[PDB]
């Protein structure tokens, strides 16, 4: 079950948009919390999680390509789990426009 | 000396059955104790009662104690207190049978009887204050209990004057724990019954002098009282209670109003953690909102009434499940009832509340709609409500970026209503052309569509895929062409959203998805140009 998030790249740090129900429902996160915020957010930062990895995102984010990689993100429980991340720029003529994530929930 | 000697007296053993010999002798008792009243009358019945105390029979000494009192009220103090400290101690167990208080029970029940009776109370009170000695009690709350209840209803009226401090144990103290004691110990509550107007509204004019100099006292102590008595008042006595309070002088109250407003405060707050009485599920509509609109509807009365709504109504917490929507229904069927004349009213009342103050957000919103679904098709009240809604969206307009979530729960939150959110959209664009924060708008659509329709053709998600098709499908239906040309523009010059809906088209896995995808497409065609 993917949970699916937007960014919208025209602002300041890519705010999110759009929270897909089950991103809802497995991070306690309802969308009223995130919207207007990065989610720069879901790892935090934490010393534990990689720190490269999260850089390697952001270097990526800029020159607009596709990233796969998987963190450990938790729920404000505490509750940690982890997710293979795929991060999608749209653009159109042609300027990134949006940021489209589909994280892939586990545990 | 003189204890010593009535030691072996008749006054010790059971009063004689024959009632001339009962009123007789015990009138000889009351002049014998009264001769002396000296320095040493207290200590001198203090080692009378405690060691001649507690017995089981029925004793003529408990008449005799309880008349001295009755015909020597200056000297109650000396006669009740032996008594208070064992009661205190446990050497007395309290029964409203037992026998020194069978008899005190019994004079209360004559202006010589009311003084007596009044200062009984009066030290009963002070002596009242709570003790540890199953948690701690106060030990004088039930005597007064059972002496008030078999009384005349005038003196428990100016018992609860008195007490509160209207005109040493705390005052407030006293009152809860006796209305409280009647309906520990009896099914009901009288005494609570009596002592809420008795807080609230002013004396009766014809007690002149008292009623010119008193004072609304501090309600924050008897807040479980309101709540008890508005748990079961009847509706029509409530608002005969609130009016009164409404339309008092304003030497009883500072501001009547603050009172008014402060009281509702204690009810919300009281029904958070009172026990074994629930307000009604519509409280605030019932006792409060069917009568501040009545008043409106039938002189000057209508005029203070008028202030109230203007105060809740510029303090929003009355919004603040079931509580909701009975809340929410019932703003919205005072408005019906009452006429079209108060409802002008009331509605210009609102927007003077609105800051046309508190700041104005999409978080105030969110209740309102569930009162603006029970409104009527084009009344003036949903014209109110839709321009406050305006008001809203300006405001906004005018860094967090609550525009872009709030356009997300129009949209999908269904909080509720596809036909508003359609109708209510609508206007929110409409809002930001005016002033950039029309991309805002422009660009959520693609992206709520886009990753809705990835998610289906790779049960909430396809469920909210039909809400937004049929929001923006009635968005060309409902500057009404206008928007539509701005929608058809928006979809394909942008090749995403154009890929999203030719998949949504083609999906038979949701038979409803794709008949609406359809339409909404030819809805493009022929609005795009
Ligand atoms: O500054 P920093 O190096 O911390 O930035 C790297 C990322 O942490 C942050 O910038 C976001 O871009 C990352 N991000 C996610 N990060 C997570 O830890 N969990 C997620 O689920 C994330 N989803 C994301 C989705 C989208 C669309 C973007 C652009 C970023 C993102």
């Amino acid at each position: 079950p993917c949970g699916f998030v937007v960014s919208d790249a025209l602002e300041p740090d890519n705010p999110i948009i759009y929270v897909n129900t089950v991103f809802e429902i497995v991070t306690g996160y309802r969308a009223e919390e995130v919207i207007g915020r990065n989610c720069r957010f879901l790892q935090c930062r934490h010393p534990m999680v990689d720190s490269t990895i999260v850089a390697k995102m952001r270097q990526c984010l800029e020159n607009g390509i596709e990233f796969q990689g998987e963190l450990l993100n938790f729920r404000k429980d505490g509750s940690p789990l982890m997710n293979k991340l795929r991060l999608v720029p749209i653009r159109e003529e042609d300027e990134i426009t949006h940021f489209i994530g589909v994280l892939l929930f586990t545990d | 000396r003189w204890i010593d000697g009535l030691q072996f007296s008749s006054l010790l053993w059971p009063p004689p059955r024959d009632p001339q010999q009962h009123k007789d002798q015990v009138v000889a008792y009351v002049e014998y104790f009264g001769q002396f009243t000296s320095e040493q009358f207290p200590d001198d019945i203090a080692e009378l009662v405690r060691h001649q105390y507690p017995s089981t029979e029925k004793r003529l000494l408990d008449d005799v104690l309880a008349m001295f009192v009755l015909h020597h009220p200056e000297h109650g103090h000396a006669v009740i207190l032996p008594i208070i400290s064992c009661l205190i101690d446990g050497s007395l167990v309290y029964s409203k049978e037992a026998h020194p208080f069978a008899s005190f029970i019994s004079l209360v029940c004559s202006e010589q009887w009311a003084l007596a009776c009044g200062e009984i109370l009066r030290i009963l009170t002070h002596y009242n204050r709570p003790i540890y000695k199953r948690k701690p009690l106060r030990p004088l709350s039930p005597w007064i209990s059972d002496i008030l209840l078999a009384a005349p209803l005038g003196i428990r009226s100016d018992y609860f004057r008195w007490c509160s401090g209207v005109m040493v144990a705390n005052g407030a103290g006293v009152i809860l724990s006796v209305c409280d004691d009647e309906v520990a110990r009896y099914e009901t509550a009288t005494l609570t019954a009596v002592a809420v107007p008795a807080l609230l509204l002013p004396p009766p004019t014809t007690s002149l002098d008292e009623h010119l100099v008193a004072g609304l006292p501090a309600l924050e102590p008897y807040a479980r009282l309101f709540h008890r008595y508005y748990a079961i008042a009847t509706p029509s006595a409530t608002q005969r209670l609130l009016l009164g309070l409404l339309e008092a002088p304003p030497s009883w109250a500072p501001d009547a109003l603050d009172a008014a407003v402060q009281l509702v405060e204690l009810l919300r707050a009281a029904e958070d953690y009172a026990s074994g009485v629930r307000l009604p599920r519509n409280w605030m509509h019932l006792h409060f909102l069917r009568a501040i609109g009545i008043a409106m509807s039938m002189g000057v009365a209508a005029d203070a009434a008028a202030a109230l709504l203007f105060r809740i109504l510029s303090q929003p917490a009355l919004l603040f499940e079931a509580t909701i929507e009975a809340t929410a229904q019932g703003i919205a069927s005072m408005l019906c009832a009452h006429g079209p004349e108060v409802e002008w009213r009331i509605c210009t009342i609102w927007e003077a509340a609105y800051g046309l103050p508190p700041i104005l957000s999409w978080n105030l919103y969110i209740p309102l709609l569930k009162v603006l679904e029970y409104l009527p098709r084009g009344s003036p009240s949903e014209a109110c409500l839709m321009k406050i809604f305006v008001a809203t969206v300006e405001t906004i307009l005018s860094a967090m970026s609550e525009l872009r979530a709030m356009v997300h729960a129009l949209f999908l939150e269904s909080c509720a209503g596809v036909e508003l959110a359609s109708r209510l959209l609508f206007v929110v664009l409409t809002v930001c052309v005016s002033h950039g924060p029309v991309a805002a708008f422009d660009s959520y659509v693609l992206a709520a569509v886009c990753a809705l329709a990835c998610e289906v053709q790779l049960d909430s998600a396809i469920s909210h895929t039909r809400r937004i098709l049929a929001i923006l499908e009635a968005l060309f239906s409902l500057a009404a062409a206008m928007v539509a040309a701005h929608i058809s523009e928006l979809f394909r010059r942008s090749k995403a959203l154009t890929h999203a809906l030719s998949g949504l088209m083609r999906c038979k896995w949701d038979k409803e998805i794709h008949k609406r995808a359809s339409s909404l497409y030819n809805l493009i065609d022929v609005h795009s140009k």
